[PDB]
């Protein structure tokens, strides 16, 4: 949720799983994604680019 | 090439459209897993070394 913020809007897909079509948001999805920090249940939230 | 299961899959399904007696490889767990559940999907043989 917390990631969609910061996004822009976007659209959902309807690709074939036959044969993969790249997709280019799920990279900026990715990033949005991995250096979001939050609090929560269990404290601080921290996601590594490992 | 090596990982990518996706085109393992490609190639599986290009190998049944021909149809033979038994199957060999990959040698990587990832690619079996899904190998093994479309052989007995549409019950197939498969061996592994």
């Amino acid at each position: 949720a917390i990631a969609s913020h910061r996004a822009s809007q976007l659209t959902v897909s309807s690709l074939q799983c036959h044969r993969h079509k790249p997709w280019r948001l799920g990279p900026r999805f990715m990033n949005l994604i991995k250096e979001a920090r939050w609090d929560g249940l269990t404290g601080r939230i921290t996601f590594n680019k490992t | 090439n090596l990982f990518d299961s996706f085109e393992a899959s490609r190639r599986a399904c290009d190998q049944l459209a021909l149809g033979v007696a038994a199957l060999f490889g990959p040698s990587h767990s990832s690619s079996v897993s899904a190998v093994q559940s479309i052989c007995n999907a549409l019950e197939v043989p498969h061996i592994q070394t």
